[PDB]
RNA sequence: GAGACUCUGGCAUGCUAACUAGUUACGCGACCCCGGUCGGCGUAACUUCUUAGAGGGACAAGUGGCGUUCA
């Protein structure tokens, strides 16, 4: 019987599986246009 | 009325070269990396047979040797490599007298104080450790930090000012007060992560590179961006030289020294013989330094190659 | 024999395809980018990743690839469409015309233009394909 | 000793009559005795098949 | 399923460290011609060696042809 993963770590292990790549998908990033301050402290 | 040339080259290595470091007190003295191991301590003959012979081997490092830098005062070196750590290597017997354990990460950056007696070490984990000579850590700070990553950090010649720019591959060029120890000013504006920064020797403006392969001019006369040159290729190293009011610049194949009274690229020189013209890789330029007078660069290569490029006028 | 696996990849066309632009062609250096951004578990995983990630990257710098949509290209593309040339081709000044669209327009209506030319008839009859 | 207590250039000389005559000197032996395995009379041999 | 994984080998003069592990500095003693030798004796720190936990470490990294210059 092939046990289910789990993160507890009681009935298996902690470690997604090896072979399971879970990929999550990348966040939207602005690149900056103007060089620009907000100098402080 | 006057222009570059190649004095000689410095042809002993086997992978290429991360990093290289100089000294203002020895001008025939340079110590210099590589993808394998070593460190090389080279001796600057620059005579008719050969301009340079290897004096010493800084032979410790596990892997391959990240970064290298020499200190002003020129007897000592600290390298940092990807165990984590550095190791201050004596350069004249050319062993570690002590070294400097304590980062958790890559230690991507090292700067001395003026005085050469305070040491402070950036890493990839969002740290900053600060240390005496006796090597302890005094304070780090861990909790209270970046939520991004602080790849580089480097020291202000100017005394007075006691400022350190720090780049990063966040594409942010962050300043921080040594006095105040938070940061003075971010400047966004940046696309693409930065390599290298630099001050130029009057103090009054200072260069930066990065992935745009732009020379990105900040103001130490008012704490001011003021206009951009443009390297071209990624700008893997940059560096002022001190007698001139010159920007050496390391942009992809070969090296460009701009001109600040006219804003305007004079010249990039380029070796014909270039090898790799069929479908290959040209040698990308990764490293630069100043001699003290600034009449010689030392230029780490891609090519597993060190050009010194010579002031002929 | 060091061949990438479907595992090796798969993670390797979504790397560059999410993070063209984080990516590089050495591999030490974008392996620290793929430690950081992802966290691979073992060393082996993270350096085989890295290092299919960097020749790919030199793929893709090298040139564009064909079965992938490049947000870059869809970008290109509607600034090539967007060129347009000073005048368009079918503008012209004089048109020629064979004499069945002269006969065929002189009993239409449009009997007269101003810029036709019925053109000759094409002599010499050779215009089957050889049999055998 | 010529790399480490005196200058590198009679390291690189050394080293280099050593490339030149052979490579052995630098190319490490990794070779090592192979175990016997059970299964079997001898080291790699798997029982004998024994016919008639 | 292969691969992946777990363990082992290896790169770590780096982190954490040890009179049930030793160490480097010397000196003495018998003899041989000042020293050399000795599991004969003494001077402390430390972990280079030793032992083993945590981490870290190499990846087709370089090039040529060939290939959608892709794999
Ligand atoms: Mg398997």
């Amino acid at each position: 019987i092939m046990l289910p993963w789990d993160p507890s770590g009681k009935i298996g292990p902690k470690k997604p599986l090896p072979d399971h790549v879970s990929i999550v998908e990348p966040k939207d990033e602005i690149l900056p246009t103007t060089p620009i301050s907000e100098q402080k402290g | 009325t006057e222009q570059m040339t190649l004095r000689g080259t410095l042809k002993g290595h086997n992978g290429w070269v991360t990093q290289i470091a100089t000294t203002p007190q020895f001008p025939d003295m340079i110590l210099s990396a590589s993808r394998d191991k070593t460190i090389i301590m080279w001796k600057l003959t620059r005579d008719e047979t050969n301009y340079g012979i290897p004096q010493r081997a800084l032979r410790g490092h596990s892997h391959f040797v990240s970064d290298v830098v020499i200190s002003s005062d020129g007897q000592f070196a600290l390298s940092g490599s990807w165990d984590g750590t550095l190791r201050l290597w004596d350069l004249t017997t050319g062993t570690t007298t002590r070294r400097f354990v304590g980062h958790t990460k890559d230690v991507l950056s090292v700067a001395f104080s003026s005085d050469n007696r305070q040491i402070v070490s950036g890493s990839r984990d969002k740290t900053i450790k600060l240390w005496n000579t006796l090597g302890v850590c005094k304070y780090t700070v861990q909790d209270e930090s970046h939520s991004e990553w602080v790849s580089c950090v480097r020291f202000s010649p100017n005394s007075s000012n006691p400022i350190i720019v720090s780049c990063g591959w966040d594409k942010l060029v962050k300043v921080w007060n040594l006095a105040n120890c938070k940061l003075k000013t971010n400047h966004i504006g940046h696309t693409g992560y930065l390599n290298t920064v630099t001050v130029s020797p009057d103090g009054s403006l200072c260069a930066s590179g990065g992935k745009d392969g732009q020379a990105m001019l900040w103001d130490l006369n008012e704490g001011k961006h003021l206009y951009t040159l443009d390297g071209g290729d990624i700008i893997n190293a940059l560096c002022f030289s001190p007698n001139r009011y010159w920007l050496c610049a390391a942009t992809g194949p070969s090296i460009k020294i701009w001109d600040l009274e006219g804003k305007i690229i004079v010249d990039e020189l380029k070796q014909e013989v270039i090898s790799t013209s069929s479908k290959a890789e040209p040698p990308q330029c990764t490293s630069l330094a100043w001699s003290a007078d600034g009449q010689t660069l030392f230029a780490g290569y891609t090519d597993n190659l060190v050009r010194v490029w010579q002031v002929t006028i | 024999g060091r061949v990438r696996t479907k595992t090796v990849k798969k993670a390797a066309r979504v790397i560059i395809e999410k993070y063209y632009t984080r990516l590089g062609n050495d591999f030490h250096t974008n392996k620290r980018v793929c430690e950081e951004i992802a966290i691979i578990p073992s060393k082996k995983l993270r350096n085989k990743i890295a290092g299919y990630v960097t020749h790919l990257m030199k793929r893709i710098q090298r040139g564009p690839v064909r079965g992938i949509s490049i947000k870059l290209q869809e970008e290109e593309r509607e600034r090539r469409d967007n060129y347009v040339p000073e005048v368009s081709a079918l503008d012209q000044e004089i048109i020629e015309v064979d004499p069945d669209t002269k006969e065929m327009l002189k009993l239409l209506d449009f009997g007269s233009l101003s810029n036709l030319q019925v053109t000759q008839p094409t002599v010499g009859m050779n215009f089957k394909t050889p049999r055998g | 000793y010529y790399q480490k207590y005196v200058d590198e250039a009679s390291k690189k000389e050394i080293k280099d009559i050593l490339i030149q005559y052979d490579r052995t000197l630098l190319v490490a032996d990794p070779r090592r005795c192979e175990s016997k395995k059970f299964g079997g009379p001898g080291a790699r041999a798997r029982y004998q098949k024994s016919y008639r």
